């Protein structure tokens, strides 16, 4: 109940501030005022055109490494077990394989952005 | 009384606007160098609440510091148009006032006031950093005497 | 003045609260400094007007006026030459 | 001078002090002058819901000592 | 130049220099704003004889 | 004679390699950059309290224009038009005619202060010290038209700032 | 009395953010041999009040090419989520006492990124788009390093509860046993808050204003308020993580004063840094955290899993 | 964000200076030159004055040549402070801008105390200078110069060894020595690639052959070596200023030929020949013999010259201005190959571009 009421208050305050912003001030809207900004000259093309990602390979690798935090975050609880020898072995094995993945991509020029 | 209240509200918004002037980061020619020295430590325009911001959509003041040419004139009008109101224009230097040294050129606009409205004209070539700061404090006094709400109250 | 302050901050003026009928408690202006003190305040000289007064002339303004732009006292440009071509005035009596 | 920056830090510091102080004092006011009971695990929640029943007034922060056994 | 001895030590240490020796703010070591009048010299052509213009 | 700015070979002894290793791992040369900005925080700022304090100027300062008089009140300008001929911006327009007493005087003396480049060539060329650039620089206006000075406005400027103008010419005329 | 507690949190936060803008302008001013705001109010104390009123009585514009629903959703999301990251912070008593508070802040910090991506995309402007995709690169850069740096520290605390970090540092700050981790954590909060030298989503001198180039008036203020509420929060987090404060249950105010001072000093270091260094290229930020911090963080993560086991110093689960 | 092509569009500050000069006298055309490279005002005046004096076949007096070198090197400090700190401002480092622009403010007072204008002095003219230094100025220049070296040290403490600054500038915008010559580069753009060239030493003008200074030379041809060259040139300018403050000779400050330089006002009001020459030199101007010259100086931004054509009258026939930034900016497309958007921001600042001179 408390958490939900705390969230409602934060996003209600955020919403009411936006509402005041649009209804309190005096507005004078015309075409040139709302045109897209490109430093003074009309944009040459649409902003919705394709935008090449030079770090696409590193972005895919982020998906795989971002799943290691899910597997690594239980470690504080894992250290409470009575099977410490097994737990410590698999904790280090899992982190090491995460490191070998980094080493492979680094050495194979995978972290270098495409020209 | 209603006239008293609108007078005090007018003094509040007028105060807020003149105490938080945000010039657009917009300079054209030598006059922009003297505008840099007004931001330099000796004069420190930031202490008056005057802060440069690059986006025209977050600016309250346009300082036309330098020469305005026919090629650049459409760009100036565009960035002026993209300024949310209330917006004030300060014309700095002979070139931006009436063409200055290049009044009779095929490629120069004889005054920025042919392209945009102008609130304060700062003379000089260039005006000293302390002369531009006089124009900014003269603009603030102009905003201090606005009667937007009082004029509304008796429409 | 305070000569222990660094150059630029060693001279200053506390503006009057009234000048030429205008309330200046809050609305001070750089143009309110009369010319004789304008030279000392800007470090164009070391001697103040009280130690070395300006030369007296009967045409010098006795009353200093600050920047009048935006007021009814502002300056309006106009041509100071007289008319150049004089038009013919027809007779006021019918010829018939 | 630099110490003219302090007034802006003092106001900022006072604003950062209020949230912690207000929560600490509001908890005392809402739990009979004690810390709010922390229940991170079911055992602690089980004891808090037992305190409600024992209190006889449906409040878990109303303690009952040896005066309530006889 | 009005800094206390402690603040002078702190700022000298934080930068590694002796700042007080070379202050970037000017003080009474500048020239007087009133100066004695000059008497500038004249050029080589200020002569009353042997100074015809067709020779220079 | 020339010098190299970035032609140096780093030492390779174990103590120099470790020193660079400590710099890489402990950010020593970045901590040193912090120490320089900390020093400025404890210096007196260079800001002046405008308009209660003014930036220093000199007697040669080229500010607002003014037309001067002789000590008797007669105008110094005698409509020679040297200022109009030398003005780089053609900001000066002059007309003249014999005055009612037969004196060579002007009927129009306009300076378009929006064409002017405040160069001082006019006061250099004036043979009677009539047109000068004064010490005033705080004369911004709310309209363009107020910057088209005519003769009446220029004589008013001269009569207003004469006390200061005369003292500045007295301080600099031997350099001229 | 809970609603009063919420208001006694967000309202003081919005006031501290307002005067942090003043404090930054004056601290930047004196490190630049000038003063900063000193005219509007005594010593500039009314400058934030003048700026707030000015922005909220100014005209807001929706660009003709914008996607309105997302264009207006983004500023609401930014400020709504910047205030939501304070509710689990123990000062010393959290408003919301969470058993996984460290996880909660991680989750909210990843959701607050979309207030940048949707802001920049919805504006339908090239500079807003370039700014938005710099936030994708920035998040890819620090997210893995940030999470594993937290994990290494939590292996000495033993729980994800923020209030437990108070008990862990009852004898000594964690800056001593984990100074290498504190260095990387501090840099990762600079990247995570889009602060100089990692202010790339805005990048004034490159993208004019970046992801919020098209925003005006109140909507812009919400992004600015969210930005400054995050840096205070990320430094309160740092003070709790590495500069623990003693908690006397009979003097809960002494904790707050001491804890508030450290947070102010860490926040001042953000302004100190912004005045001292240039800006990384955003591809150089990726290589900083993948080729330097990640190899070290992985090694330190293994070290802190083994060190408690080999010294018999595993912290309690509860 | 990779830059595939740079297409600079200029002319947004094209004002027709070269066409307007054709309607002015040689004196009326001088203030135009303060407004081309409006960070190097007195250096632009000197290049124009050297060209007119060359066509006039006259020589400025020795004391004027020392003032022109002295204020030529104060101006180089003004330009390099503007170039380095704005270059650093665009890269994210904003603090140095404020420290050094309090040093530019003090050097503007030297401008203001010799001419009356902070920037557009119009002080250096064909024949010498306009007025003698006021008493006490050289003492104030000595005091400013005595401390300026520390100001540069503080600038270097922030940038030179900073690893973030080196990342933004090392191996960015590499230009080969062969390409630099063919693309028309000059100044630090040549010296950064290792070319040993400087007009102050190879083709000296005024009294630059009577002073001692070292020309910095780069090794990599990148933005970092050109930053080191500019910071080291500021140090050498202080070295020259010390020698100009001690070797300053006495004498007149403009050529003692009243058909070129106007007479003193005291003589103009007492002598018939002096009033006639004052009258003609301010209405018609001095006729310049027919002929065309190309005269160049080592301006702060590179080789600045004018191809001045005279037809025998008092007004120039043609005045072509060679702005060093015009050639540098033309090379922005070659130097940006293989770089990102943020690197082009660094390349623009390393070229030291001001569009008053590029566009004229
Ligand atoms: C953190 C702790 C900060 C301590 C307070 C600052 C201080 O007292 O510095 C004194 C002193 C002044 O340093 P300074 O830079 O050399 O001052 C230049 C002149 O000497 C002295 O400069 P001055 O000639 O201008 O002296 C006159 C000035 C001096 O005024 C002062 O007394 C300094 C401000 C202290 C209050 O008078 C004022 O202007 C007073 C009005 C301004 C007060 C603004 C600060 C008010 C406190 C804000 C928090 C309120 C809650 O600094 C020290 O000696 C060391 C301070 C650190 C140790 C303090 C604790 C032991
Ligand atoms: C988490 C919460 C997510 C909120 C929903 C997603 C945002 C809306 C959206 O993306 O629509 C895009 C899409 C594009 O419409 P558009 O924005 O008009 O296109 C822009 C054009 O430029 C059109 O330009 P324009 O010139 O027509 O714009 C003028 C308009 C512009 O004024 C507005 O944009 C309205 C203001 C929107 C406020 C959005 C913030 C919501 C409150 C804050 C909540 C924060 C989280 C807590 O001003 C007006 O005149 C207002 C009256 C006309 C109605 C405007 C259209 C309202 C659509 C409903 C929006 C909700 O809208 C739709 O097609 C409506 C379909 C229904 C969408 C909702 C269902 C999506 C499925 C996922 C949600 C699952 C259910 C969870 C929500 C239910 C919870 C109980
Ligand atoms: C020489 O050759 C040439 C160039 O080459 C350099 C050129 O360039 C140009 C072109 C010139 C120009 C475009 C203009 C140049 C002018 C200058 C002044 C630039 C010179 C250098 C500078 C360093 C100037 C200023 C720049 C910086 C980076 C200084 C840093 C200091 C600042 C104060 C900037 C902003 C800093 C901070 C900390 C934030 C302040 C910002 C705000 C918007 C204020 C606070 C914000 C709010 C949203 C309000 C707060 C409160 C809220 C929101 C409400 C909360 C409370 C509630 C109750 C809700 C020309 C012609 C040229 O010839
Ligand atoms: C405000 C109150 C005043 C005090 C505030 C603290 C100021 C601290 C910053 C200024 C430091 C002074 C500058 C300085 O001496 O640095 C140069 C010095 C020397 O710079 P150096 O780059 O020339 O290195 C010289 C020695 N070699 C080359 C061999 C490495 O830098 C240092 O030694 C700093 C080392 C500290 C490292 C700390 C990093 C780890 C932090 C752990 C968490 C804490
Ligand atoms: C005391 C009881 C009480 O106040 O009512 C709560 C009441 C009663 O208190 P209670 O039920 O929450 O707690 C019990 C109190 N004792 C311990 C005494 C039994 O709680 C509610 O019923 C819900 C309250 C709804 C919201 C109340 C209004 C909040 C808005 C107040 C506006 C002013 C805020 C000022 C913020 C200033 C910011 C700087
Ligand atoms: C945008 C507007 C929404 C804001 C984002 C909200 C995201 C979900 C919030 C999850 C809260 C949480 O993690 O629990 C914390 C904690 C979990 O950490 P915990 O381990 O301390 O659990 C607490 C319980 N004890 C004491 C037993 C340990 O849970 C709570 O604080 C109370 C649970 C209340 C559950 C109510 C959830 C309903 C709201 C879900 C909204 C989902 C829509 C999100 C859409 C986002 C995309 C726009
Ligand atoms: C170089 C740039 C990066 C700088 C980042 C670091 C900047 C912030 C560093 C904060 C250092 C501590 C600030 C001291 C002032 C706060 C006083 C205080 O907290 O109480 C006294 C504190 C003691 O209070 P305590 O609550 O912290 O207790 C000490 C720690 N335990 C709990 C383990 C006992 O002592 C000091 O901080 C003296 C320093
Ligand atoms: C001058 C340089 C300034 C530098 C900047 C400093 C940053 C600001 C400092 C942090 C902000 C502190 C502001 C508040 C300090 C005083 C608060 C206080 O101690 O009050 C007494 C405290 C409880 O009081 P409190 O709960 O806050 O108010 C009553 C609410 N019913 O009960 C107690 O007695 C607790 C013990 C307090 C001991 C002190
Ligand atoms: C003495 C200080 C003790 C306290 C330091 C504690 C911090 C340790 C981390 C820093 C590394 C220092 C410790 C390494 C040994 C240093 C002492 C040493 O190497 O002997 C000195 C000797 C003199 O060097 P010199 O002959 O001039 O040239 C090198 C030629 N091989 O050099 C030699 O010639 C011997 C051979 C040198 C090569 C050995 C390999 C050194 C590099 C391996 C990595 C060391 C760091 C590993 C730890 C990383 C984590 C910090
Ligand atoms: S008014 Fe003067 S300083 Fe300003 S741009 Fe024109 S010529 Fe340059
Ligand atoms: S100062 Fe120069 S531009 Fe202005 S009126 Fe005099 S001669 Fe003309
Ligand atoms: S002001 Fe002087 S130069 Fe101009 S017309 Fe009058 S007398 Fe001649």
């Amino acid at each position: 109940m408390n958490l939900m009421l705390a969230l409602l208050t934060n996003f209600t305050l955020a919403t009411l501030l936006v509402i005041i912003a649009f209804w309190l001030p005096q507005l004078n809207v015309y075409s040139e005022k709302t045109s897209p900004y490109e430093c003074g000259f009309d944009p040459m093309g649409s902003a919705r055109l394709p935008f090449s990602m030079k770090f696409f390979l590193v972005a895919i690798t982020f998906l795989l490494f971002d799943l290691e935090i899910a597997l690594l975050l239980p470690l504080p609880w894992a250290s409470q077990t009575a099977n410490l020898n097994t737990m410590l072995t698999m904790a280090l094995f899992l982190i090491i394989l995460l490191a070998v993945s980094l080493a492979y991509e680094w050495t194979q020029k995978g972290l270098e952005w495409t020209e | 009384r209603g006239e008293y209240v609108v007078a005090k509200l007018d003094d509040l918004i007028n105060w807020a606007r003149r105490s938080s002037l945000w010039p657009m980061t917009f300079g054209l020619a030598c006059c922009a160098v003297e505008m840099m020295h007004m931001a330099a430590p000796r004069y420190d325009m930031d202490r008056f609440g005057v802060v440069f911001r690059a986006s025209p959509r977050q600016s309250d003041v346009m300082i036309v510091a330098g020469t305005l040419t026919n090629k650049m004139a459409p760009a100036l009008r565009k960035v002026y148009d993209q300024m949310p109101e209330p917006r004030y224009v300060v014309s700095m230097g002979s070139c931006a006032n009436g063409g200055g040294y290049y009044h009779y050129s095929y490629s120069v606009v004889r005054g920025c006031d042919r392209i945009v409205p102008v609130d304060i004209y700062v003379p000089g070539c260039p005006p000293t950093a302390e002369a531009l700061l006089y124009g900014i404090l003269q603009l603030q006094k102009k905003i201090k005497r606005e009667k937007r709400l009082r004029i509304w109250y008796r429409r | 003045e305070d000569n222990k302050q660094f150059f630029g901050r060693h001279r200053w003026v506390i503006y009057t609260t009234e000048m030429n009928g205008k309330n200046t408690f809050w609305d001070v202006d750089g143009s309110m400094v009369p010319p004789e003190w304008h030279r000392w305040l800007h470090c164009m000289t070391d001697d103040p007007p009280t130690v070395k007064p300006p030369t007296a002339r009967k045409f010098i303004w006795t009353n200093h006026k600050f920047n009048l732009s935006g007021t009814p006292q502002q300056y309006v440009p106009y041509s100071t030459t007289r008319k150049k071509i004089q038009e013919w005035v027809p007779p006021s009596t019918p010829y018939k | 001078m630099w110490f003219e920056v302090l007034p802006g830090i003092a106001v900022m510091g006072v604003c950062l002090f209020i949230p912690g102080m207000a929560t600490a004092r509001i908890h005392r006011f809402s739990n009979g002058g004690k810390e709010k009971r922390v229940a991170h695990y079911p055992y602690q929640w089980y004891l808090m819901e037992r305190d409600r029943r024992v209190s006889g007034v449906n409040r878990s922060y109303v303690s009952k000592g040896l005066e309530n056994i006889d | 130049a009005s800094a206390t001895r402690f603040i002078q030590w702190l700022r000298n240490w934080a930068s590694g220099r002796d700042l007080q020796a070379k202050l970037q703010l000017r003080y009474q070591e500048i020239s007087k704003r009133t100066q004695p009048p000059p008497k500038l010299p004249v050029g080589p052509s200020h002569k009353l004889s042997n100074n015809y213009y067709c020779t220079r | 004679t020339y010098k190299y700015v970035n032609l140096r070979e780093p030492s390779m002894d174990m103590k120099s390699v470790t020193d660079r290793a400590a710099q890489t791992l402990l950010w020593t040369e970045l901590i040193r950059g912090l120490g320089m900005t900390l020093s400025y925080l404890f210096r007196e700022p260079a800001t002046i309290n405008y308009p209660f304090e003014k930036g220093p100027l000199s007697p040669r300062f080229r500010g607002e224009h003014a037309l001067r008089r002789y000590p008797s009140g007669e105008e110094r300008c005698i409509a020679c038009k040297l200022c109009e001929a030398v003005c780089p911006a053609q900001a000066i327009t002059i007309e003249a005619e014999p005055r009612a007493d037969g004196s060579r005087r002007t009927t129009r003396y306009d300076i378009d202060m929006t064409k002017c480049i405040y160069c001082g060539f006019c006061q250099e060329a004036c043979p009677v010290d009539a047109i000068v650039e004064g010490p005033n620089f705080e004369f911004s206006t709310e309209t363009h038209e107020e910057l088209l000075y005519n003769k009446e406005k220029l004589l008013n400027n001269g009569d207003k700032w004469e006390a200061e103008i005369a003292a500045n010419i007295q301080a600099d005329y031997l350099y001229r | 009395m809970f609603m009063i507690n919420i208001l006694m949190l967000i309202i003081p936060i919005l006031l501290a953010v307002a005067f942090l803008t003043l404090v930054e302008r004056k601290v930047l001013g004196y490190m630049q041999l000038r003063k900063g705001p000193n005219v509007v109010g005594p010593y500039g104390l009314l400058q934030p009040i003048a700026d707030a009123i000015k922005l909220f009585i100014k005209e807001p514009l929706r660009p003709a090419t914008s996607s309105a629903s997302m264009f207006i959703l983004a500023p609401i999301m930014a400020l709504g989520l910047a205030l939501t990251m304070w509710i689990p912070l123990p000062m010393p008593y959290p408003l919301i006492n969470m058993n996984l508070g460290v996880l909660f802040m991680l989750a909210m910090s990843s959701l607050a990124v979309y207030s940048i991506l949707w802001s920049g995309w919805a504006s339908n402007s090239k500079y807003a788009l370039i700014g938005a995709l710099r936030a994708v690169a920035q998040t890819i850069s620090y997210e893995v390093t940030l999470a594993i740096i937290l994990l290494s520290v939590l292996l000495m605390s033993g729980s994800f509860t923020l209030s437990t970090l108070i008990t862990t540092q009852e004898q000594m700050w964690l800056i001593l046993p984990a100074w290498p981790l504190a260095m990387m954590w501090f840099i990762s909060t600079l990247a995570e808050t889009n602060r100089a030298p990692f202010d790339l989503t805005e990048g004034e001198s490159e993208l004019v204003s970046g992801f919020n180039v098209e925003y005006a008036a109140g909507p812009f203020a919400l992004f600015f308020m969210a930005e400054y509420a995050n840096i205070i929060m990320m430094n309160i987090f740092t003070a709790i993580l590495f500069l623990g404060t003693s908690h006397n249950p009979h003097m809960p105010e002494l904790y707050t004063i001491n804890f508030t001072i450290k947070s102010l000093l860490l926040t001042m270091s953000f302004l100190w840094i912004r005045a001292s260094y240039p800006r990384f290229r955003y591809d150089q930020l990726m290589h900083l955290l993948w080729k330097n911090f990640l190899p070290l963080t992985l090694a330190l993560c293994m070290w802190h899993v083994s060190l408690p086991i080999l010294t018999s110093g595993i912290p309690p689960q509860t | 964000e990779m830059v595939r092509k740079c297409d600079p569009h200029i002319g947004l500050l094209h004002r027709g200076t070269e066409k307007l000069i054709e309607y002015k006298t040689y004196l009326q055309a001088l203030p135009y030159f303060d407004r081309l490279d409006y960070v190097s005002m007195m250096c632009n005046e000197q290049a124009y004055s050297l060209a007119v004096e060359k066509l006039l076949n006259i020589r400025p007096p020795p004391r004027a040549q020392w003032i022109r070198v002295l204020f030529g090197e104060i101006t180089r400090l003004l330009n390099h402070i503007m170039a380095v700190t704005t270059h650093a401002l665009d890269i994210g480092a904003m603090t140095p801008f404020f420290w050094m622009f309090e040093e530019r403010e003090k050097m503007f007072e030297f401008y203001e105390r010799v001419s009356g204008a902070r920037m557009h002095a119009a002080y250096v003219r064909p024949g010498g200078v306009h007025q003698d230094l006021p008493l006490g100025l050289m003492d104030d220049i000595y005091e400013f110069s005595k401390n300026f070296s520390l100001r540069i040290d503080e600038l270097e403490e922030m940038l030179t060894n900073n690893r973030i600054w080196r990342n933004r500038t090392v191996d960015i915008g590499i230009v080969t020595a062969e390409d630099a010559l063919n693309y028309g580069f000059s100044g630090v753009m040549l010296r950064g690639s290792g070319i040993q060239w400087d007009l102050r030493k190879t083709q000296p003008y005024d009294v630059y052959d009577q002073v001692e200074f070292d020309v910095p030379i780069g090794s990599r041809g990148d933005c970092y070596d050109r930053y080191l060259c500019r910071v080291e040139e500021m140090r050498q300018s202080i070295r020259i200023i010390s020698q100009c403050l001690n070797k300053m000779p006495p004498g007149e400050i403009k050529v003692d030929d009243a058909k070129v330089s106007p007479p003193k006002r005291a003589e103009m009001k007492t002598s018939m020949e002096s009033l006639i020459h004052h009258f003609k030199l301010y209405t018609e101007g001095y006729q310049v013999p027919p002929g065309a010259t190309y005269t160049a100086i080592e301006a702060p931004k590179g080789e600045f010259g004018v191809y001045l054509v005279s037809d025998g009258s008092s007004r120039p026939y043609r005045c072509k201005i060679k702005a060093p930034g015009f050639a540098h900016l033309a090379g922005l497309d070659k130097m940006s190959k293989g770089h990102m958007l943020a690197d082009v921001v660094a390349i623009i600042g390393t070229q030291d571009i001001v569009f008053g001179e590029v566009d004229r």
